[PDB]
């Protein structure tokens, strides 16, 4: 199965910038090229919801409330997905998970990362 | 299928009757004729009204190029194509026949000399355009028409507005291309009037069966490969639009 | 019924006033007149706006042929037909009267000589068309109009779009047929202006009460027998669109 | 109220700019001018687009006659009327001023001699119509406009389609009445251009403040007393549409 | 983003092809040309149809001024602006190239002498208007266009009707301003034809990149500061529309 | 209060015609003129639903499934409401009630009749 | 009552074709001509849903997910209904039932077949 | 926190007019200028619902059933909000509350007044 | 993963007896001993529901409506599960599936068989 290892994150004051990265292992490049790579986030006491993603065709997609501040990039050869956050706000404090979505014809399968803490406190 | 074939036949009859009759009876009327703009509006309105009327029955193609382009776009079964085409052609022919009869009620009418609103290029183009110009314009306009049809009927487009967009697109196509080739982008419409013209129109008819259809196919392919959202992309959008 | 009759009367008044007044006052204005295309647009817009305004009250017929064709299509009770027709006629007449008064405010106006936008065939056709041409065109266009009306108001058609389709269909009908007979397809509209013309218009008036109505009936019959889905077909579609 | 007043001012500015500028700059262009039909289309489109843009804010009146007729129909509070009217007038004037400046950029422009698209009757009517004709046409068209506005915005009418109906109704009104009086049916639009004409337009301005408004009132009254459904009638319809 | 860029490129290609080709091939046709009104209708229809087709994909800007004005209105991310603009420009250029080829199929065509439907002011204005008139008209019309776009796409506006309003607004803008500057309000459309004109059009091109964009910004600002409802106002309306 | 007395009805074969009548008492003519007069019907095991009515302004209103076969008439001076049924069908077999609807500003008030049996059996 | 006897079906590899047939008995030709004849299918653990049908007027109707691969034919004289399946997929494995739908004015009546197994395994 | 003190109200016959006033204390002028000031009302046995308000930008907003008879005014300098009621009806009898709405980014906060009785009896 | 192969079944008249068998493969004996082995059944147009099972400890469990007529046996060494049906009834006609239930701590996992037809027609 797919294994996701994340990095980056931590403490940042409001208006700062951060860069999260995630790498996949245990899957061939060709197999991973047919999957979507994205980022979920869970804030204290709320849902775990998707904020950004890159599809198998290279189309970057964003959640409405974060578009304009987040930039998601995907390196297919290196099996890597990165997220750049600029002009951070208190509502951006949460646990961010690297995510992989796989199409199984009649359903979708999720692969999750460990999770990384991002805290924006002045 | 009988209902669908009847709907397609009636729609193509309406299209040919409306557009070609407006061109033949009213376009050149002295001091009050409707002109090219009026003819384009009539062609668009036929498709708009017939779509609103019978699109929920047959899908409202009324055009062999539209049917083949929808097949090439992955939206129409192959086994149903031939039937549709035949129906469309038949409808057009009937309309032309009736139009001919009506046009015969005025002294001095001559289908062969006037052209009977037939499509042509080169020496028979209304504006004296070359074959290459006709080919380019027909290809581009057919591709654009099929692209508009695919986009407007997409499940993510506004619901119920497709007939308006498609009809106004046909009106725009006529507004652009009438001076070059008489704006066929529809093999059945070309055939219906070429049969009754009986002269040079039948010699050039092949051109208006190949160029439009090919163009339509191209349009479909584009929407199929560059614009339509994949299954994973649809799922990603759904997940990205979930409250948390 | 009083509300419905008032709505039908006002709608027919609006239709006659708009269309015939545009034809009489603005169609032939020197160097800036609207022409046949403008007249057709005005006729379509009257029906479109009045439908949006009072169709939820009376159904928005504004045409005896439409009412009778809807009856023949199994969509309108017989016992209500006569009333509707009377209302429509009355409305038209009132409009014509007012139009006449307005037309009298310009020097040189002569209703008898100009024709007052009356429908006619043969020697009195705008383009000099024969009686057979007028008959064929009126029959075909009335049938198509009724078919469009039946299809657009079907329960499976897009909701709320019917007035647009019906009005634009009327505009297209005018664009096609104005040169042949002046595009009646409406007995009340023909009667309203024929009364004030006072000459040959009254002699030929019968023709524009029989041909349109018959055509409308045909249209209804077609939709009733070839295009409308039966109860079993509706149930089959419902069952075929169920997830499993 | 500040938002609503700003919306009304911008809407009236758009209406005057669009319609009067199309009349002044493009109507009479040699060999390519848009003519009366183009001017009517522009007038309708201004209202249509501005309604779609700011009707959800202010209701999209853009016309003192419309506001007063809606008050008379029981749909608009009296205490808000005066403000609306002022805003509308102000908007129109500003538009006219800018239009004047633009019109001054071409050699030979003369607002007084050309009339600056001002409304007039009798000797100053575009077609030389008498005062009685102008009165009758303005009254009837204002009443019809208000009736259409009341009907289309009724809670039982199709939702979201009102701007289309109202704009196309204005286009039809212009198509009918331009030759008679220049189609005011809007006191603010008349005032805006009459101020800059500076001559006979100001002498006749009163006529285009009284006749439209009165007509609008009549329209409202009709819909209030003959067409609107009462509370008991609404309850009866609701009960009659209940499954058993 | 690839899907969005492709949609914007195709939309701008459609806009330029349709509008400029209608202007170049059909506007001046002898005795049957469509004229300024036809050109304006074509320009509006291109935007309407392309919006219905691909607005759900990219938002349907097809205009650098629209994109920048939407950014200034707080509705479009800054980081995406440049890409959009490039795509639009590229699309336009391609369209122009094809149009050029088609126009070369008729004897006597001369892009430099005819102007190739290029925008200009002063000595190169179609009606001989001064630079100040062009500046004022372009500023006002761009601001109005952006205001209409912001209002129609507001969450409180009727859903699905925005393409109709935006396209008809473009048609109205052309109807107003064609005689003054040839109605650019779109830097990409101006550039596409100025490149192939190759003469005075390139000298004046800067004017049609600055004035429209600035105007668009102004429009956005207005809707952002005077017409859009604040968060507290939205909550107040929600609470005021609660049954008790 | 208002008292409603009905009449007519009974047995009829399919395709026949019937005429029901109803008269009101205990209310002045002016007071009744401001009320709606109509007919409800209840078929075996189903709802009691309105089929036809005449409003205070004299507008006749019908249920969709019965319009074209039923004709409702109102005599304001005689305080009477009548229903004429033509081309009867088996689905028309039910108990028919004369009904009066009164507007009370913030709600509506119903006055009911005794009920009359209409049976359409071949 | 109506009796339905089916035939055909069995095992087929992906991309193959099959032909199911069904014959009705115990009903006159005229009576059956006023009914609809179609095919239901139930896959393991799911609903029994209609996939294709032919109405009393001869109009062939299909489920969206199967149109383009299935062809339903009806022989009115022989009281027969047949289904031709081409380019079969794993999702087509199920029990297929011949079905007859009868209109009873106020409701519809169903007649079911025994059922036939169609298994598409490579 | 904000303290609201109301005044006015009482008994009035139908068709009369009344003027309610409310003053705020414990908050600076600048802080209050960023809040909305309005009026709620609760009638016997019903909800407490908003009838009129003035937003932070000075836009007067009304409930549909009361617009045309009520006029809400706001004095920012004096931190005052007043309501003028004309052509009173029996349905206007209720307890009226001065209300202040404050925006807290992720939610709204309400400040309530004591309440004043308005009774319209002939 | 686990692969289940069934056998037996077919046509039987009412009051007869049948014996279904199922064998598992692709799993070690020790791993399978920690799982439950049972039988599901789906009748035309109904759910797929469990009728009998044997747990990892060898306890035979039955559905109430079938206990007394069905006997489920499990051979742990041979990785086999068998069902004996006696005194069959028309309601026993259905598709029977061999089933394996596995405990995954936080959830259960199902392994399904191909399915076998049992038809009880006199
Ligand atoms: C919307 C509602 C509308 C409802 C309307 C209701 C009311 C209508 C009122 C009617 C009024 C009637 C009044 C009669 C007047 C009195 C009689 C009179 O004067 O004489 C007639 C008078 C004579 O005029 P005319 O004959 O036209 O004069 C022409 C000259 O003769 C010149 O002659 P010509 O040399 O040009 O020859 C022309 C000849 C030409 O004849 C031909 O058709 C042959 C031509 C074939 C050539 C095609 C070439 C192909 C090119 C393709 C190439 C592709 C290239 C590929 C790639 C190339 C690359 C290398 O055509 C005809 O004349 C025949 C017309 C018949 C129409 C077609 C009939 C359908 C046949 C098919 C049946 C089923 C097919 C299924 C097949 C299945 C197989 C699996 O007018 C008529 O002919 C009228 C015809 C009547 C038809 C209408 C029938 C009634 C209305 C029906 C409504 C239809 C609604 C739409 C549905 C359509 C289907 C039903
Ligand atoms: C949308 C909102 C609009 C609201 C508007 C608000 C504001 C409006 C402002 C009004 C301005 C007023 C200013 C007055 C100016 C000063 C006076 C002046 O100069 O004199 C008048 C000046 C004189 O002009 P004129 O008399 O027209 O001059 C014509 C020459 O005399 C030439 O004479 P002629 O020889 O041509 O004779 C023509 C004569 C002709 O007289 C006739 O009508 C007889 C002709 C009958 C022949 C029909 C032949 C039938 C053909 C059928 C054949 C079928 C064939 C079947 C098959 C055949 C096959 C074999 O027609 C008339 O003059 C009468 C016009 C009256 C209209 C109709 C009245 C309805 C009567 C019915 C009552 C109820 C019926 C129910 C029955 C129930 C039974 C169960 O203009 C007028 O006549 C104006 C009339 C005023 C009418 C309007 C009233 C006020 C506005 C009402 C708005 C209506 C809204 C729509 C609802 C309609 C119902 C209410
Ligand atoms: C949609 C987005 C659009 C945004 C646009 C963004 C971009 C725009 C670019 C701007 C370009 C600027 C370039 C400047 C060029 C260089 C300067 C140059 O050459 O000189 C100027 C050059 C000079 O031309 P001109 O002065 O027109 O030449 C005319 C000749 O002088 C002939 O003179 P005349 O004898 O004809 O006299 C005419 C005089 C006439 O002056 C009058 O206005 C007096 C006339 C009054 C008579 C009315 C009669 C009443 C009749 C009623 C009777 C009813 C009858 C009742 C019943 C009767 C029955 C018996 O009018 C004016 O010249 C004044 C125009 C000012 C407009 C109105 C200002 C509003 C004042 C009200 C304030 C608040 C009122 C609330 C009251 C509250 C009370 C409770 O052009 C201008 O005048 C331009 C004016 C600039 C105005 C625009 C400002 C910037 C853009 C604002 C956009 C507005 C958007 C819509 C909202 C509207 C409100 C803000
Ligand atoms: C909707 C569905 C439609 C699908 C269609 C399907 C079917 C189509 C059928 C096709 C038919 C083909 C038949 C061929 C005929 C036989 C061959 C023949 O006769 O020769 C050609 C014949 C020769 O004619 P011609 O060369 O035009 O003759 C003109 C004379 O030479 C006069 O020459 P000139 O001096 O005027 O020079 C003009 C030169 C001019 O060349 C230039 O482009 C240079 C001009 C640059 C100046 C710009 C100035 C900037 C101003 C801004 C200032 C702002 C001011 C700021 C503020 C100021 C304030 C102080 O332009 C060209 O000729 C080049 C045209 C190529 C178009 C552009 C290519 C895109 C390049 C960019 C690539 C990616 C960019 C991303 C960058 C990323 C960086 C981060 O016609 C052609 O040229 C046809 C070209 C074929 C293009 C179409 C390709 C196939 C169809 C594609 C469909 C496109 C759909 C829309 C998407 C668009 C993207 C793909």
């Amino acid at each position: 199965e797919v294994q996701l290892q994340e990095s980056g994150g931590g403490l940042v004051q409001p208006g700062g910038s951060l860069r999260l990265s995630c790498t996949a292992s245990g899957v061939t490049i060709s197999a991973l090229n047919a999957m979507a790579m994205g980022w979920y986030r869970q804030a204290p006491g709320e849902r775990r919801v998707m904020v950004a993603a890159v599809s198998e065709r290279g189309n970057a997609m964003y959640r409405e409330s974060v578009q304009g501040r987040f930039t998601v990039t995907r390196d297919f050869t290196n099996k890597m997905v990165s997220l750049q956050m600029d002009n951070l706000k208190p509502e951006d404090t949460a646990v961010y998970y690297c995510h992989v979505l796989e199409d199984r014809v009649d359903s979708f399968h999720d692969y999750w990362g460990q999770g990384t803490q991002v805290t924006v406190s002045s | 299928m009988f209902r669908k074939l009847a709907a397609e036949c009636f729609g193509t009859f309406w299209l040919v009757f409306g557009g070609c009759g407006s061109a033949v009876l009213a376009a050149g009327f002295p001091e009050l004729g409707i002109g090219f703009a009026g003819v384009a509006l009539a062609f668009g309105l036929t498709v708009l009204t017939m779509a609103f009327a019978v699109g929920h029955i047959s899908g409202g193609h009324f055009n062999p190029a539209v049917t083949i382009g929808l097949w090439a776009g992955g939206r129409f079964p192959a086994k149903e194509v031939v039937g549709y085409v035949i129906a469309q052609v038949v409808g057009g022919i009937v309309a032309a026949a009736l139009l001919y009869l009506i046009a015969s009620g005025k002294t001095g009418f001559d289908a062969a000399a006037s052209g009977f609103a037939s499509n042509g290029y080169g020496e028979h183009s209304p504006g004296g355009y070359s074959m290459l110009s006709a080919l380019v314009v027909e290809l581009v306009l057919s591709a654009g028409f099929l692209l508009v049809i695919h986009g407007a009927t997409d499940k993510f487009a506004p619901a119920g507005f497709a007939p308006i967009a498609i009809g106004l697109a046909l009106t725009l196509i006529h507004l652009i291309s009438i001076p070059v080739t008489n704006t066929s982008v529809n093999p059945a419409r070309s055939t219906a009037v070429a049969i009754f013209q009986g002269g040079w129109a039948l010699e050039q008819l092949w051109f208006f069966w190949v160029v439009p259809i090919v163009g339509g196919i191209i349009g479909g392919l584009i929407y199929r490969t560059l614009l339509r959202a994949s299954r994973l992309e649809e799922e990603l959008r759904r997940r990205l639009t979930e409250p948390g």
